RNA sequence: ACUCGUGAGAGACUGCCGGGGUCAACUCGGAGGAAGGUGGGGAUGACGUCAAGUCAUCAUGCCCCUUAUGUCCAGGGCUUCACACAUGCUACAAUGGCCGGUACAAAGGGCUGCGAUGCCGUGAGGUGGAGCGAAUCCUUUCAAAGCCGGUCUCAGUUCGGAUCGGGGUCUGCAACUCGACCCCGUGAAGUCGGAGUCGCUAGUAAUCGCAGAUCAGCAACGCUGCGGUGAAUACGUUCCCG
């Protein structure tokens, strides 16, 4: 075990939770439901690349946020999509359940989003090196982009041995704290097993 | 009235310094019903002695935290900020005697893995 | 009469300016306030191990920490009443009324 | 010598042949023996082409002796676990026989980590 | 682990909570004060007669989402696994990690 | 020990049987499950075939035996030596 | 000690005799951390040798201190692959460390009921020159001396 | 003195004394003295036969010790033994008989340890 | 007003002085200061190694079972014991045992939970329920080692508590296998431990108590924390290990 989980790191310094509310006494049904949300809205979407989940909680009234690279593909035009998701939230005893369906406004810039690219694009037939590049290239090729990382590990290319790959451009401080280091890891279905990947992106620092 | 506080490891005292007899009020007892320990008693009256102004001064003293030896630390470090206080000219006594430093000197933190904060579990090679 | 105000928030930030905008709503209705009165912050701690099997000698460390302020005002007026029912606040501050 | 031998799973009559030839190298060691612990495993992985994997510890009088190898079934690990033990033990000996070639000795000669530094004295020879 | 035993503990919680708030606890009750007449009132062998689950006593916290049986937190009901993991993520709110 | 105020324990199966048992003075061997329940007086004569794990051992109460449970008279594991 | 000697700590003059060598003799007699008893333990003992003796007690100890301290000790060296036991002259304050941690132990196994007796006939037995730690400086300097040819490195 | 057949120490304080008797330890020393008024801080020499006879006839009395409480014991662990209990054979085999466990410790009933 | 609690800030930056220094890094000493030279302790673990561990947290390729290797139930087992190894606790006593009086902490926990006063038991405990979602009430007002007084007089003992007999309490549907605790009695080994070997550089080792998690109960002497009292030694890198 070498690294900690980046997101972890600066949980109380850069990053921030992705469920605000509070609980006394109804701390782990509000954990088990909101667990249950997430397993849910993970499984409904996968089209659209869902960056994030956010949980805000009020009494009855319940707030979901998700962002999204695809916005169209999420909503129903006459509000089916909308329709289906507030009813099965509905059904998650969720009492009033009002969602915010959002946008990203970078999607190469996201973590999440290019690990979820990157483990399509090996899952169906890519060689591992061409995905890596192409990401690679993209994130760079954006504004406030300062350094990326990606490694992938497993099975690569159908082989016997598993192997550890990693490319890297410009800067990723993974010891300083004060750098907001954008994490995500995303496991590509392959028919030989599982690869695994994960994205490093270093975007300036916040103070 | 002057008013300083003395800070031993956790042992908090207030003391409250008039120019009575040497008299020790610590929380309603006196120096013997108190600290029946003569090192600890020495500890107490050192800066008084090494600035010879013993037995004209009436103390009134609070205790709270830790135990004994560091509530005498404490009192001892607070006698000294009131006798600075009162008198500055003496400075230069209580500080190369070194009764104007407060002790850094806290409870090491147990860490895990280590039956203390720095003993470690017996490990057999064979 | 006063009305016993206590917050509970796990981000210091949100609970001070919780307090600092409870304060303005009232003093803008007209009553008198003791101000944000600090209060001990409750620190739970979870300790466990990182390895899904063995590895026990490795442990990591948790805390929680809960942040309390104590609003206490006092002539309540039935504006300050009815302003204080119509205050939103973020969901992480739960507002206790006594 | 009293060796202990803990298996797992199968493998008969692989802890009477390891004990038996185990037991011969009390001899060879040149320090009274006060442990030993003999370990034997199977892969379960049919793929392995060496299975069987033993592995040997012997407190040689304090000193640690260790070895492990692979083979292809209990026999054959356990000859290439006593060659090891030989081997190590050889290494170990550590008697007078074992160290007069290295003792710097060489008067004068063979510059040697511990060799008796030259006596030198305060004036220039000239 | 196994979901016929991850499932095998809900049935147990709604039959404590079909039995244990007032069936098997108003027998207690009688059983507290040794002037109540226990003897021929035979309510320990009437509490016999209901089933084991009514017990809390056969009741196994497990995790919430994963039905491990060890190393179960009550203030999450998570295994000791799941909220290291959670807790890194930011899902947890008001939980970070510790230095003292 | 169990606390005197709750009583003895016997299940209910091996107590019907036992009194049904000894309504018209006859004893047969009872087989009976339950090691936990207590020796009573009124098994005096029965002899129970209690549960071992494997099978059922005979067992015939005498008056000594009374207030034991009959898992004390139906050893679990067996022993001989190396 | 691979980069340098270590600081020494200054511990204080004792109060009611005002001599250093008291509060090292508390610091040695004491276990597990219970100064007082240490102190109870070492005062008694000195009280009890001014009985005895009849005049201070201070001077008494730093005669038996005199009487017991070593100055010449043997050390296991090894030079060009081979160990000797050598003797090396000793430092003053090693001398007197020695000499404390002599009296307290043999003083812990004598037979006198009580610490303090045990300590107090120690003490006076060794200012009188009979104690066994008097024997035992005899036999470290007898050890010196018969491995005098060993000295010249 | 001989007290039920049993010599006392010849300096010891009352109640510590009478615990030397088999069925007596420190709480019924203690309560034997207080209810027959024998001081328990007298040594073992300054007894009188009054005194001998009031303990002895007190002890004789509500008590019982030595010789019967030794046979009763006996008589309990083998009536133990001979029902066929668990805790008999555990008796009958000289192991532990609460629970103790005996994959390692246990050498209180097992004796000492023997090489094989 | 003084502590304290929790918000904002200042404060250590070789900043200054003197000397070594290539006038360079750096280094020695001094002053000022609460603190001096990354102040103390954490969190943080590079590329990789050891096919290290984990298909039994989870997920998963392939293979296998599918009237069973799936699933329900009672009982039993995971606690078996001639031994061997490992980590600990309690001791072998007078720097102590026992009895009476008496002083000082921190941290943490509590709603079908903490549970006080009182009363009843010798004691585990029973009845009862005040007040408490708790800087408020309860954990007693909080400790033990400590201090003072008496006693014990060097003994296998007033040390040591194992084992065992009898009698109870509580939780639990149920303490037989197989819980904890209380009372009476019983009173084993053990006299400081071979070869060999371990931890520790200061608020450290040694020693004393308190709390938490898991938890109906507990096998907790375990683990994770908290404070009380508080040492010795470091000449120096030849030897052992990395």
């Amino acid at each position: 075990g070498q690294k900690i989980n980046p997101h972890g790191f600066r949980l109380g310094i850069t990053t921030e939770w992705k469920s605000r509310w509070y609980a006394d006494k109804q701390y782990k049904d509000y954990v088990k439901e909101d667990v249950a949300i997430r397993k849910l809205l993970a499984t409904g979407l996968e089209r659209a690349g869902i960056a994030d989940v956010e949980i805000e909680r009020t009494r009855d009234r319940v707030r979901v946020d998700i962002h999204t690279a695809r916005p169209g593909i999420v909503i129903g035009r006459r509000g089916t999509e909308a329709d289906r998701i507030r009813a099965d939230l509905e059904k998650l005893t969720g009492k009033q359940v009002q969602l915010n369906i959002l946008e990203v406004k970078n999607p190469e810039s996201q973590a999440q989003l290019v690990a979820q690219g990157v483990a399509e694009q090996l899952s169906n037939r890519v060689a591992f090196r061409r995905a890596m590049r192409k990401a690679i290239q993209s994130a760079m090729r954006q504004p406030n982009v300062k350094g990326i990382r990606v490694q992938c590990s497993g099975r690569l290319g159908g082989a016997e041995m598993s192997r550890s790959e990693f490319y890297r451009e410009g800067r990723v401080p993974l010891h300083t704290l004060r750098a907001d280091i954008d994490y995500g890891l995303y496991e590509a279905k392959t028919t030989f097993g599982r690869i695994g990947v994960k994205v490093w992106i270093y975007k300036g620092d916040i103070v | 009235p002057i008013q300083t506080v003395g800070r031993r490891k956790e042992a908090v005292v207030r003391v409250r310094l008039v120019p009575g007899t040497g008299q020790f009020n610590l929380d309603g007892r006196t120096l013997e019903n108190y600290f029946p320990n003569k090192v600890h008693q020495q500890l107490i009256k050192a800066p008084l002695v090494t600035v010879d102004r013993v037995d004209q001064f009436d103390i009134y003293a609070h205790l709270d935290g830790g135990g004994p030896s560091g509530q005498a630390g404490a009192l001892r470090l607070a006698i000294a900020r009131a006798l600075i206080l009162v008198q500055p000219e003496d400075r230069p006594a209580l500080k190369k005697a070194g009764f104007l430093t407060r002790d850094p000197r806290a409870i090491e933190r147990k860490k895990y893995g280590l039956k203390k904060a720095r003993k470690a579990p017996q490990y057999s090679k064979r | 009469q006063k009305i016993r105000i206590r917050l509970k928030a796990y981000d210091h930030e949100a609970i001070d300016a919780s307090a600092r905008k409870i304060v303005e709503t009232v003093t803008r209705t007209g009553a008198s306030v003791v101000g944000p009165v600090p209060l001990p912050t409750e620190k739970n701690v979870y300790c466990v191990i990182r390895s899904p099997h063995k590895y026990k000698d490795s442990r990591e460390h948790f805390e929680m920490r809960t942040h309390k302020r104590l609003i206490d005002i006092l002539d309540p007026t039935p504006k300050t009443v009815d302003a204080l029912m119509r205050i939103d606040l973020p969901a992480s501050v739960d507002v206790n009324i006594q | 010598m009293d060796v202990d031998v803990s298996t797992d799973g199968e493998l008969p009559g692989a802890a009477e042949y390891a004990r038996e030839k185990i037991g011969r190298l009390s001899r060879r060691a040149h320090r009274p023996v006060l442990h030993a612990r003999v370990r034997l495993t199977r892969h379960g992985d049919p793929a392995v082409e060496r299975p069987v994997i033993a592995q040997a510890n012997l407190d040689v009088n304090g000193r640690q002796v260790r070895a492990q190898v692979e083979g292809v079934n209990a026999r054959e690990a356990v000859d290439r676990l006593e060659a090891r033990l030989r081997s190590r033990l050889e290494r170990i000996a550590e008697h007078w026989e074992a160290r007069r070639g290295g003792v710097p000795a060489e008067a004068g000669r063979e510059w040697r980590h511990e060799s008796e530094p030259a006596r030198r004295p305060g004036y220039f020879p000239r | 682990a196994k979901k016929s035993k991850i499932v095998k503990n809900e049935q147990r919680r709604e039959l404590v909570q079909r039995y244990a708030e007032r069936r098997a606890e108003l027998k207690r009750t009688i059983r507290d004060p040794a002037s109540s007449p226990e003897r021929r009132a035979a309510a320990v062998s009437a509490l016999q007669r209901l089933p084991r689950d009514s017990s809390p006593v056969r009741l196994r916290n497990r995790d919430v989402v994963d039905g491990r049986p060890r190393g179960h937190l009550r203030k999450f009901g998570l295994s000791r696994v799941r909220v290291r993991e959670m807790a890194h993520r930011g899902e947890l709110p008001g939980v970070r990690k510790a230095s003292w | 020990p169990r606390s005197l105020k709750k009583g003895p324990f016997v299940d209910d199966h091996l107590l019907k049987k036992v009194d049904v048992q000894n309504e018209k003075n006859t004893k047969q061997v009872i087989k009976t499950w339950s090691r936990r329940s207590t020796i009573i007086p009124d098994f005096i004569g029965h002899t129970f075939a209690v549960h071992d794990g494997r099978k059922h051992v005979p067992v015939f109460v005498t008056e000594a035996m009374v207030g034991h449970k009959l898992g004390e008279f139906a050893p679990t594991r067996t022993f001989k030596g190396h | 000690p691979r980069k340098g000697p270590a600081p020494k700590r200054p511990l204080v003059n004792d109060p009611v005799y005002g001599s250093q060598l008291v509060t090292q003799l508390v610091n040695k007699v004491l276990l597990e951390g219970k100064k007082s008893l240490a102190e109870r333990i070492v005062y008694g003992a000195l009280e009890q040798a001014r009985e005895k003796t009849g005049t201070d007690p201070v001077v008494t100890l730093k005669r038996a201190l005199d009487n017991v301290k070593p100055a010449l000790e043997v050390r296991s060296r090894r030079v060009g692959g081979a160990t000797y036991q050598v003797p090396v002259e000793v430092r003053p304050d090693r001398s007197t460390t020695l000499a404390l941690r002599w009296l307290v132990n043999f003083s812990r196994q004598r037979r006198e009921k009580t610490m303090v007796e045990r300590l107090a006939n120690e003490i006076l037995d060794a200012s009188n020159g009979l104690g066994a730690s008097v024997k035992r400086r005899e036999d470290t300097h007898k050890m010196a001396e018969a491995n005098r040819a060993f000295a010249h490195y | 003195a001989r007290l039920v057949g049993v010599d006392l120490p010849r300096d010891k304080r009352m109640e510590i004394a009478l615990t030397y008797i088999y069925g007596i330890g420190r709480t019924r020393s203690n309560e034997i003295l207080a209810a027959t008024g024998i001081d328990k801080n007298m040594r073992t020499k300054d007894l009188t036969d009054d005194q001998v006879t009031v303990l002895r006839d007190y002890i004789e009395g509500n008590l019982k010790v030595e010789g019967d409480l030794r046979r009763e014991v006996q008589a309990d662990i083998r009536r133990k033994i001979e029902i066929g209990c668990y805790q008999g054979l555990r008796h009958r085999r000289g192991l532990p008989v609460r629970g103790q466990r005996t994959k390692t410790n246990a050498r209180t009933r097992k004796g000492p340890k023997r090489t094989i």
